């Protein structure tokens, strides 16, 4: 009966990642160290397990700040948010183990195990 | 279930 | 030597509309004459050039309740919203007509176009 | 370019 739109989802994850980089309804900075990063909360709770418990958290939820452990390397964060509003996982020998514990920090399993694939291709 | 391509015609400025 | 994930844009789509579901960091009510929608502002934006103007307009952004054309037909734009949150586009000859005309109102010419096709196979 | 089809591991309960 019904009609799927194999490019909808793609589109739609397109112009969020637009409305990121022209700073439109982004309603939450993420702290590591002294570096920020300006994101939605919906796109982070719906990549990131971490994520969703801390903007379900009645004690965090409000806050336009969010600070993550300060041992974080920030590019590794920087890697994974690209990623989650992009689907592009820039891996490299010089920070791939960043990356890999940085995604099992905010509980992103599939990425950590993408991470191990890359690592027995080589 | 029916597919379709087409791509969005709405892009964010 | 990026590594990009087909299946990502799709999966976050998915946990948008659980999200959508469960009432989750939904920030605002689409009022159509009196009956209810509950949304993600960012998601109508990245699907509508519409909603875009809507939560871009200075006067409205901070509105927590949006009115559209209260005389646009209730079920044509449920249809639409639920499209936006999956991909999926029900058609029904009982149906079309208010999908198409809610679609130009929404300015979502690419699915106006689907319509057209529609009626060209029907 | 290197694509996956790996499914996301994150579900929203």
């Amino acid at each position: 009966s019904c009609i799927q739109f194999t490019r909808h989802a793609s589109d739609v994850l397109l112009n969020l990642n637009r409305l990121r980089s022209r700073d439109i309804l982004t309603d939450v900075v993420i702290v590591v160290s002294r570096e920020q990063f300006r994101a939605h909360k919906t796109v982070l709770m719906a990549c990131s397990g971490l994520f969703y418990s801390i903007f379900t958290d009645q004690l965090k939820c409000n806050l336009s700040v969010i600070n993550l452990d300060p041992e974080i390397n920030p590019e590794g964060f920087c890697i994974l948010l690209d990623f989650m509003y992009t689907s592009r996982l820039n891996l490299r020998e010089g920070n791939i183990m960043a990356v890999m514990a940085t995604a099992m920090y905010l509980q992103m399993e599939h990425v950590v195990d993408t991470c191990r694939k890359f690592i027995k291709a080589s | 279930l029916w597919y379709t391509d087409i791509r969005m015609s709405w892009r964010v400025p």
